[PDB]
């Protein structure tokens, strides 16, 4: 109960293979450095991580950093992807184990999503009644296990809320955890490099918000991407709080 | 010596009747009521217009 | 009549849902039974057995053929495709508003649009709309009354179309009426009982033919989808939310039709 | 003399008080699928019962979005600039956007001499011509190159390639020095002073992508940025003319500048 | 800061109330040719470095002809002083090219294939400016039919222009005329005269003050930025003007139009 009267953080800027492949310069972290040193941020405290693609940042990522911002090239054709690891790392989540082969799970309310990494998770699911025999499935027979993913190197699988499940993951090369969202993770912010504004962070149907940390840029050209975030850092870090 | 020429489309009688609303602010009561007294006829009234 | 009401006092299984979806969905589904395990997961959220109607269209064309929505509260998961922007927002502009519509005889009398509330909607299984513009002596502008091939076309084959022309301007249409029907309508309000779901990309429907105004009412949703399991189980999962999206008719009376209520 | 600038306007909260030109930029797509010869004295008597004048709407017809951003021109009270939304053009019809609908003053960049830098966020370079190539090399306080050598221009890094608009925002407070093809480009320092309620666009097709500041905190949409689904150009043509009201509405004509030139020059 | 409202000034009769700029001089090719020293724009920079402008204040335009010089005369400088040479023969090119460069004019498209045009008011004209502009004009009666001339035949028009560069027609007000530019080479605009333009100034060095920038035929004002003198060399003629700079900068002031107190009333 708070009553009231009416330089020192690091910065990560993750983009993708493209972004350095396009630039073809092998010093352009260090210019970027330069640069952030102009805009006000002592030298080594501004970090550049690469990934593959979306689809292989997805897998586990992880955002050691006082403020997170990726840059995230958008594709019509991997609209649910993007939406998925925008919530997953614009979101925090208090996950725990799930082990489909020892136990039935099932979805308490609307903050519980089951969230899955790894090379490929390919998820089935059989939902039972109250008497623990498969609604149009079979618990035995898994091939008639209704498929909610496949070959997905991050999934977001939301169920019925209050039914038990029979899961048939492939745990083999995937981990699949209960996941509650707590609320949201103002230590990392989301810039769309092209594309057209569609990202839906809420599993509710009835709500895709838009958010600060969520930004959209029209681009021709990776230099100029980075010249932008470099000058309008201060915006961008005001857009979101700190934490590491 | 031509092909008919097409008389211009007049207006919209929606626009119409706005602008003739929009055009009370230019009254003046005084004259107004003088104008009202003026008996206007079939002559007067179409005369000037 | 006056509703008094009191700003200080505190005041302290009988509808029936529709989920229009497209063919490919049960496709994909693949289970002769996953319209009964959804009817199950319905109850399971609180809806009886037999509240929940499941239709079948093949094409957001199709579907827009005098679409027959006839339930207490609509659902239709329409697909998104980037070349049926318009169509889908014809769609959109049809199902989610209230139309109150006349006949057009477009062979004998000659037709304008009163207000920005009055179009033309056209409907069939192929409609070729051409319209000519005339002037106050009944005399084409850009065009011959008596030739049809220099009308200026404003539709080509569509299943769908809600044509806006200038208002206060007679007109004279060569709507193929073999295989279209075209109406006068004046759209009236907005329909509450149907809430469309964009299963696809972004969000493009404009239902207000106004170019400056784009609404998105609270009844147009939008979900990325990769599996239609995943897009089902979202709607059973939220039905709660939709509903509160939804409302029920405030439409005294139209013509008669089929319903499916309890 | 200043017409009163500086002095203050008392207004009541209680006392009742209750020949424009309009262009219509298109491009010949629009043309050539409407596919007749007197579309425009059709439109003309059309607009005439929207109540403007015959003889005060014209209409301007441009082949690209790309060609139409070589010094566009603002012709009338009222510019409608209709523009056809490309999925691989998004950020030329960005910049062709913000550098219509926002104002402009722009002051000459000779290149060949002198280093500049960007002053505050209000400032950009925006070259424009047949083909503007523009690599930027920025130097530290010893005027040395950073990440490139001053003297090759091969180090320098690319900013934009043959494009007909480029609105260049580079780090400010930092010298660079610009290797631009000045013998199709003309590049000059400018900067955003505001609005420019003479002219309106309206999208056709597309999905409402338009960024009209640097800033990427914020894309915002004005009431002058419209968007509409389109399978007609007929179509189009009789939603504009049947709407013109509320287009106008939503503009204002006391925008209108001099010269029809997008951008105010000082030397 | 209350832009665009016409705030009454009100200023006191008794009270005492005890560079920055960039000029630019337009000449013809002709002075350079005659001058034929390489330096000469970098001498008359100190020239005027000495008289107070900063090295790099001053422009030197150099157009070849008073002709060429017409097609959109577009002067961008805080201050411009044009030397236009006169030639006995070119008295209406001359005063055509010291009314544009001299008064303001807003001007609107003419779309003259699909809009018969009138000037309704004494200050709009046609100003038409191109490569080669040959005005043709139908005037018409009420029934849109041509008085003299026929609206089909443009052969029966009346021409009022034959390859001008740069013409100002004006034509009786209040009736409706139609037009046969050749806009293939030439655009023609409906331009009203707001009033003058302070930036600008024109010498004329040569013959005599024959120079009117009024349509009006009973009225020929010479203002104070159309001045004249008489030559025999152009080194002369710039030391001329180099001495005398600060009488012609008063003479002249800076642009009403762009001085960011004129936002919203066309300009800034
Ligand atoms: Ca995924
Ligand atoms: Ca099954
Ligand atoms: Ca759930
Ligand atoms: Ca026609
Ligand atoms: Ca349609
Ligand atoms: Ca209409
Ligand atoms: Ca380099
Ligand atoms: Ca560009
Ligand atoms: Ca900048
Ligand atoms: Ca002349
Ligand atoms: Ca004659
Ligand atoms: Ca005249």
């Amino acid at each position: 109960p708070i009553t009231g009267s009416m330089l020192t953080s690091t910065l990560c800027l993750y983009y993708p293979t493209e972004a350095a492949t396009e630039i073809n310069d092998n010093s352009w972290k260090d210019t970027l450095s330069q640069l952030f040193l102009t805009k006000g941020w002592p030298t080594g405290s501004v970090y550049f991580k690469e990934y593959t693609n979306i689809a292989s940042f997805s897998v586990d990522p992880q955002l050691y950093c006082d403020y997170n911002v990726v840059l995230m090239k958008y594709d019509a054709t991997l609209q649910l992807d993007m939406s998925e690891l925008a919530d997953l790392i614009l979101n925090e989540w208090l996950c725990n184990p799930m082990d489909i082969t020892l136990y039935y799970y099932q979805q308490t309310d609307e903050a519980n999503k089951w969230i899955s990494m790894g090379s490929s998770c390919t998820i089935k699911v059989c939902p039972l009644n109250t008497q623990t025999l498969g609604i149009g499935c079979l618990t035995t027979d898994a091939t008639t296990f209704e498929e909610v993913a496949t070959a997905e190197k991050l999934v977001i699988t939301d169920v019925v809320d209050g039914v038990n499940h029979k899961l048939d993951v492939t745990t083999a090369t995937c981990t699949i955890r209960n996941c509650k969202k707590l609320g949201p993770r103002e230590n990392v912010a989301v810039i769309q490099v092209g594309g057209s504004d569609i990202l839906d962070i809420t599993a509710d149907p009835t709500t895709a918000p838009q958010t600060e940390r969520m930004m959209r840029i029209n681009w021709k050209k990776w230099w100029q991407v980075f010249y932008t975030v470099v000058d309008y850092v201060d915006q961008i870090i005001q857009v979101m709080s700190k934490r590491s | 010596n031509s092909v008919t020429v097409r008389q211009d489309l007049e207006r919209q009688l929606g626009e119409l009747r706005e602008e003739f609303n929009a055009l009370s602010q230019e009254i003046a009561m005084s004259q107004l009521i003088d104008l009202a007294l003026l008996p206007l006829d079939m002559f007067s009234m179409f005369s000037g217009i």
